[PDB]
């Protein structure tokens, strides 16, 4: 009989995973805060990891990897990229960041204005976007007047000005990826990705109405007025999105999306195994990542950001929260396809 | 990756490297805890002895 | 050299205390004239605990025999081992208790406790630093409940910070010698709830349901329940009596035991329990889920209806440590609902190489649990049936006896349940 | 030549120092019976090992050590153990009975009563000095004796002996190796009235010491014989300094210079490889580079815990066998450009190595087999902290029931030393998490 524990009752996820657990009769929840656990569904800010692997004679898992947050927040992620040398400052599918932190309070606040100033004088398109943990201006001015008005760290990028716009509808849009990372550090891309799209034209000469612009499932549902006429919720998932793709561009999800996918997510977790691996550790973890992606309109992919405690779309509720069981949480605590998963190979 | 202050000798010897630079209560006082905690010691036993004398 | 002086009282106590240094002495190689035949070092590591040494190498056990009338003592010095105790350690008295705590407390029992602590000063005297002491007695009758009771009273007055345990049979209706009994356990309760430190409880009922549907034995004697008493006694004291990787004195064991001065009423147990298939060799997975199970306990209570505070479990013989501390992290690990999450590492296990006479190995248990508030409430509600009636109480008002004790008596006892109740949420 | 004093109090503290002793013996030659061969100067010399041993005039070298327990039974073994040539009776105290693993009954009820009777006994060892450095303090966390009786002794050292240096050897209290169910309270009553006394403690936690025999000596029920031997090497990597030719760490004093930076956060993490199993047919010899890599895993480590979360104030690396600087250097770039190591960003970023020709000195049929080159890494880490927080839960779970305090008011302590202790681990937790984390 195995025993597990519940510490964020507001994750849709787990909140499904220990519904299932419960079903297989071979597991049995406890109070939240008995120690005497196999598997823990932590909490999401402060999980104590420190007290984890103490217990004696049992075998404790948890779904945070210590340490995924330098992946999971807006600025430690841009820092990470731009020091280690796994990603370089160089690196060609995450947009020009800088950290910035507000004058109330390193901070690259001079470097970032000498690249803004070197783009104004050559002509070329000069807008960028802040938000932390949102405003779109092509003026510097103004986008550090908003940083300073707040009093928590910012990161300003650049702005995708040519994003790939669906049809019909000339709509731009954002694809989020399930990743699921288990105890022996590899790393399964859900087979089921969700595109969120915008349902409002994109239109570039005006960032004042951020309808068209953020494709976030809350903002096209509240501050739309053409929610769920294309696809049901905003909500295109990988068979409708590839066959578009084969129609209009004559191409296919796979070849002109997916790999780079594959390589971006390859390339981030593999960065930050030596710091997170439990491999050695008295206790295992296991995580689930939602990235996600922007396209451009010559079929390059950009990363926009790694969430370390996603949601789900609710089509996918049921596939991929038994895929965590059946990789993420049996393959440690084994019960008496074609996987779902696409197992993303490395050297470790 | 410097090598400073390096001393040998016959049993072995020692050095430092440097990869980057950087950036009471008197014996009065314990009588005293000592004999409070001892003066409570008695306190709670004669409250024993005075209920079984009761 | 920490030395325990024993003391048995009252019929109950006597005979369960005979057996006991019985089972024990042949732990030990002590034959029924004192003399030593074993072939072990282990058997005299400790020997000294309960016994003293005598000129020629005799061993005498340091118990005190005490009575107020001769009956059961006189079979005492006539039984199997009866030689081996000190003739000066036998007190009693001619009149008898009459099954009557206030006679055992306050009339007949007083005049004889002084030369019973007379006896007790002159074993601890010889002791070269006393442990504490042990008392076997029962609680239904008059002289090993009354005067039982007040003999603690007074081994406290004299040594204040000395550890006092008791083994203590509690009355129950189906092994009943007198509708009087819950007033007598009521009475005693609280004396025990005061004035010990730790009180192993033993319900004659357990013993008898043991007896029958375990043991399979049709109608049950006061000699076959002693047999499980004495399994047991052997069974709490295998790590004060033998050496081990466990250095602990009954201070240390009661500091672990006992986290609330007046929860210090303890469930044992023991296993096996095999009807006469008794060869067959016992695995460990089988010690441990009995020694756990309600029907090896001995205090009729269902662990299920509470909670454990403290748990000790004692394993003895050759067997797989490695696989003891498997079994054993099973039983927590798989019914952690009924320990208390608030006492980190609760469950604590110990070891002893000797088995006892006849068995490959075994297993004591011993739970301070909250469900031992179910045998106090069953004592409470027969003596509120009598005493709301004021039935038999002219037995004790005729010893000089108000009713306001009793009120009193009631009174401690619920409150005793109400404590275990906060505990238990 | 400065003497240094070594104090072993409770059961863990006296056959720790029991298993030490032991293994000094068999490093610098002394035969049980207090003879050294190779001492040609008799009766008398100052070289390094009289820093740790005394000479009669008869030849005879006597530890500079004494045993403290308030129960006779294990310092009894030591009086007619193997080596009960080495001391005299002066040197071993034992009271009649203990404290029950009860923190009020070793600081107050008992200690009060022997505790001038250790001072004479020390005093007497101190008179033998013509400069004593100052002391070296084995003891359990959950002993009532090893807690209890150890923060009143370090209170009246530091009143008789100001000026002296002491260091401690704690051990942290593990559930699967203690019947004990009360540790946790002592282990937080002994840190908070020993903190502002202890200038550098090495805490090792039986836990780690237990995965470590089962894991590497294929150990699957280690005994106290078995953690005391492996602990003893460690302890010896530690003190080779002090008894041995060099010039890193050279004095008491020096620990607290090389690991101790702010005063509070005096407890560094202590890592040892390699760990091999005698009864194997045969190991393959590990490089400096493959022990010096094993510093880092959490496996060897004496406290279960990740470095790669915390921030480093100082690290030493103690090489005993055949290691030269070239090839520490060489494994050190190595694992700089593999492993998570971050220094606050108030302390150089370095390595303080020492280097001793003389391997590891294995006990005839212990269980450690012989290595030809072994070592230490002293790392002053925040990760450390996460063995505070694991006690000071278990602390809170049973204290919000007042569980157990009763046996300790009964001996005289307040309630209020409860809180006033677990306060002063809560500010110790504080200041960890402000040099660590950002
Ligand atoms: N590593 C190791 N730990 C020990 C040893 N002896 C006891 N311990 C640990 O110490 C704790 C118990 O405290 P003790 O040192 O035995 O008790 P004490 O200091 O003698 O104090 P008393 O209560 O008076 O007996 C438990 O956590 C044990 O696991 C030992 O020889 N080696
Ligand atoms: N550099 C950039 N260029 C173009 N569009 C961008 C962009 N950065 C963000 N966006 C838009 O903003 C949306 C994502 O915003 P972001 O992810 O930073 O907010 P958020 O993290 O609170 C939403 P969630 O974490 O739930 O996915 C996307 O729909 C994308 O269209
Ligand atoms: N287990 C057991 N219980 C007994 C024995 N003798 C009496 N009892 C129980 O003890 C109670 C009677 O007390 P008893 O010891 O005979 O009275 P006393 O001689 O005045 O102390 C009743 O509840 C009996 O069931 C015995 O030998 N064994
Ligand atoms: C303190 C407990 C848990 N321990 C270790 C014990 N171990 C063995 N026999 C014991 C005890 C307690 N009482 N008795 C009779
Ligand atoms: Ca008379
Ligand atoms: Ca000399
Ligand atoms: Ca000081
Ligand atoms: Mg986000
Ligand atoms: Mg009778
Ligand atoms: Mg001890």
């Amino acid at each position: 009989m195995y025993t597990f524990v519940v510490r964020d009752e507001n994750s849709s996820v787990y909140a499904e995973v220990s519904r299932l657990l419960l079903a297989t009769g071979q597991w049995k929840r406890l109070r939240k805060d008995n120690p005497r656990f196999n598997l823990m569904l932590g909490e999401r800010n402060r999980l104590p990891f420190g007290r984890l692997g103490h217990e004696p004679g049992l075998v404790q898992l948890v779904n945070y990897y210590r340490g995924a947050d330098k992946l999971c927040r807006k600025a430690s992620l841009v820092k990470l990229i731009k020091t280690s040398p796994e990603l370089s400052e160089s690196c060609t599918w995450f947009p020009e960041s800088y950290v910035i932190y507000p004058t109330n309070l390193t901070d690259e606040r001079e470097v970032f204005l000498a690249a803004y100033n070197r783009r104004r004088e050559g002509r070329e398109g000069n807008v960028w976007i802040a938000k932390s943990s949102i405003l779109i201006s092509s003026e510097a001015s103004e986008l550090l007047d908003f940083i300073d008005e707040q009093g928590q760290v910012h990161v300003i990028q650049k702005y995708l000005e040519k994003p790939l716009l669906l049809e019909p509808g000339h709509r731009k849009f954002d694809i989020r990826s399930w990743v699921l990372v288990d105890h022996l550090y590899n790393i399964y891309l859900y087979r089921e990705g969700v595109l969120r799209t915008s349902s409002e034209p994109y239109n570039s000469a005006n960032f004042q109405d951020k309808t068209c612009h953020l494709t976030n499932h809350c903002i096209q549902k509240e501050y739309s007025k053409n929610y769920g006429r294309y696809e049901e919720g905003n909500e295109m998932f990988f068979e409708e999105f590839n066959q578009y793709l084969m129609d209009a561009l004559n191409t296919t999800l796979e070849n002109s999306i997916l790999l780079q996918i594959k390589h971006i997510i390859r390339s981030c977790l593999m960065c930050i195994e030596p710091a997170i691996s439990t491999k050695h550790l008295h206790y295992q973890s296991f995580q689930l990542f939602g990235f996600d992606f922007m396209v451009d309109e010559e079929l390059k992919v950009w990363l926009i950001e790694v969430n370390g405690a996603p949601a789900c779309a609710q089509k996918l509720y049921a596939e991929l929260c038994q895929g965590i069981v059946d990789v993420a949480i049996s393959s440690v605590f084994p019960l008496a396809p074609t996987s779902i998963f696409i197992k993303l190979h490395h050297h470790h | 990756m410097e090598v400073i202050e390096l001393n040998k000798c016959t049993s072995g010897q020692s050095f430092e490297v440097i990869l980057k630079p950087p950036s009471d209560p008197s014996l009065e006082e314990i009588q005293k805890k000592l004999e409070a905690a001892e003066e409570r010691r008695k306190y709670q036993e004669a409250e024993l002895l005075k209920h079984l004398a009761e | 050299m920490r030395e325990i002086v024993h003391i048995q009282a009252g019929q109950c106590g006597n005979q369960i205390g005979a057996k006991f240094w019985e089972v024990i002495s042949d732990e030990h190689g002590i034959d029924p004239t004192g003399s030593y035949h074993g072939d072990s070092d282990l058997q005299l590591e400790r020997i000294n605990v309960y016994y003293n040494e005598a000129t020629g190498n005799k061993y005498v056990p340091r118990a005190i025999l005490v009575d107020l009338e001769p009956g059961t003592m006189d079979s005492v010095r006539s039984g199997p081992f009866g030689q081996i105790f000190r003739p000066d350690n036998f007190v009693f008295g001619q009149s008898g208790a009459g099954n009557n705590w206030a006679k055992g407390h306050y009339t007949e029992g007083a005049e004889l406790v002084d030369s019973v602590l007379d006896v007790v000063r002159k074993e601890s005297e010889s002791c070269d630093c006393l442990q504490g002491f042990q008392l076997t007695h029962s609680l239904g009758g008059g002289t090993g409940s009354g005067m039982g009771t007040l003999l603690i009273s007074k081994i406290r007055e004299e040594y204040p910070d000395r550890i006092m345990n008791t083994f203590s049979v509690m009355p129950s209706p189906k092994v009943s010698d007198t509708v009087v009994e819950p007033y007598n356990a009521t009475l005693s309760v609280h004396q025990l709830v005061e004035n010990t430190d730790e009180t192993y409880c033993i319900d004659n009922e357990a013993l008898y349901d043991i007896c029958f549907r375990t043991l399979k034995l049709t109608t049950p004697t006061y000699g076959d329940l002693n047999h499980l008493v004495s399994a047991t006694m052997s069974g709490v004291t295998t790590c004060l009596r033998f050496p081990g990787q466990l250095n602990a004195d009954l201070r240390k064991l009661a500091v672990n035991m006992v986290p609330f001065p007046r929860l210090h009423f303890f469930m044992p147990g023991f296993a096996p329990l095999t009807s006469r298939q008794q060869y067959r060799a016992l695995t460990v997975p089988e010690l441990t889920q009995q020694m756990f199970d309600s029907k090896n306990m001995m205090a009729a209570c269902d662990p299920r209806h509470g909670r454990y505070l403290t748990v000790a479990a004692i394993f003895r013989g050759r067997m797989s440590m490695k696989e003891v501390d498997e079994q054993m992290l099973n039983v927590q690990n798989k019914n952690s609902s009924y320990f208390v999450e608030w006492i980190p590492n609760n469950v604590k296990t110990a070891v002893c190489d000797i088995p006892p006479r006849g068995l490959k190995m075994s297993a004591t248990f011993i739970g301070n649990s909250t469900a031992i508030q179910e045998l106090f409430k069953r004592i409470s509600e027969q003596f509120t049936a009598m005493f709301r009636r004021k039935a038999f109480l002219h037995w004790y008002t005729g010893e000089g006896m108000d009713e306001m004790e009793f009120t009193e008596a009631e009174s401690n006892m619920n409150d005793l349940v109400s404590e275990y109740q906060q505990y238990q949420d | 030549m400065r003497e240094c004093i070594s104090i072993h109090v409770g059961q863990a503290g006296v056959q720790i120092g029991n298993a030490c002793w032991e293994l000094y013996c068999l490093e610098h030659g002394i035969q049980p019976d207090g003879q050294m061969p190779s001492d040609k100067t008799i009766g008398g010399g100052d070289d390094s090992f009289n820093t740790f041993f005394s000479e009669t005039g008869a030849g005879k070298h006597v530890p500079r050590a004494v045993f403290v327990d308030l129960e006779p039974t294990v310092i009894d073994e030591v009086r007619t153990g193997t080596y009960r040539q080495l001391f005299h009776p002066e040197q071993l105290i034992t009271g009649k009975e203990d404290a029950a693993n009860n923190y009020a009954r070793g600081h107050y009820t008992i200690g009060k009563e022997i505790i001038d009777l250790v001072l004479d006994r020390i005093r007497k060892l101190a008179d033998q000095c013509t400069g004593l450095q100052g002391f070296l303090v084995f003891h359990s966390f959950g002993g009532g004796t090893g807690s209890g009786f150890t923060s009143l002794l370090m209170e009246r050292l530091s009143v008789d002996y100001g000026k002296k240096s002491k260091l401690e050897f704690s051990i942290y209290p593990a559930p699967q190796v203690s019947t004990a169910v009360v540790e946790p309270y002592n282990s937080i009553l002994t840190t908070h009235t020993t903190l502002e006394h202890s200038d550098c403690a090495f805490m090792v936690d039986n836990e780690a010491i237990y995965d470590i025999c089962r894991r590497n000596l294929d150990i699957e029920r280690p005994t106290y014989t078995n953690l005391n031997r492996l602990i003893s090497q460690i302890v010896s990597s530690i003190t080779a300094s002090l008894r041995f030719d060099g010039a890193l760490n050279v004095d008491l004093t020096e620990f607290q210079t090389n690991l101790v930076p702010y005063p509070r956060i005096h407890f560094p993490l202590a890592t040892y490889a390699p760990v091999i199993s005698a009864e194997k047919a045969y190991h393959e010899q590990l490089s400096v580079a493959e022990i010096t890599n094993a510093c880092f895993e959490p496996a060897n480590q004496m406290v279960k815990c990740d470095p790669r979360h915390g921030k480093y104030m100082a690290c030493c690396l103690l090489y005993r066998g055949d290691v030269v600087p070239k090839d520490v250097n060489a494994a050190i770039a190595t694992i700089k450009t593999k492993r998570s190591i971050q220094f606050v960003d108030w302390c150089p970023t370095g390595f303080k190595v020492g280097i001793n020709y003389q391997p590891p000195t294995v006990v005839p049929g212990g269980d450690l087999a012989k290595v030809q080159r072994a070592v230490c890494m002293l790392s002053n880490t925040t990760a450390i902290a996460e063995a505070w927080a694991r006690l000071d839960h278990k602390f809170d779970l049973m204290y919000a029931k007042r569980a157990f305090v009763h046996w300790y008011v009964g001996e005289g302590m307040e309630e209020g030393e409860f809180s006033e202790a677990r306060e002063d681990m809560a500010a110790l937790e504080k200041d960890y998490e402000e040099v660590g984390v950002d």
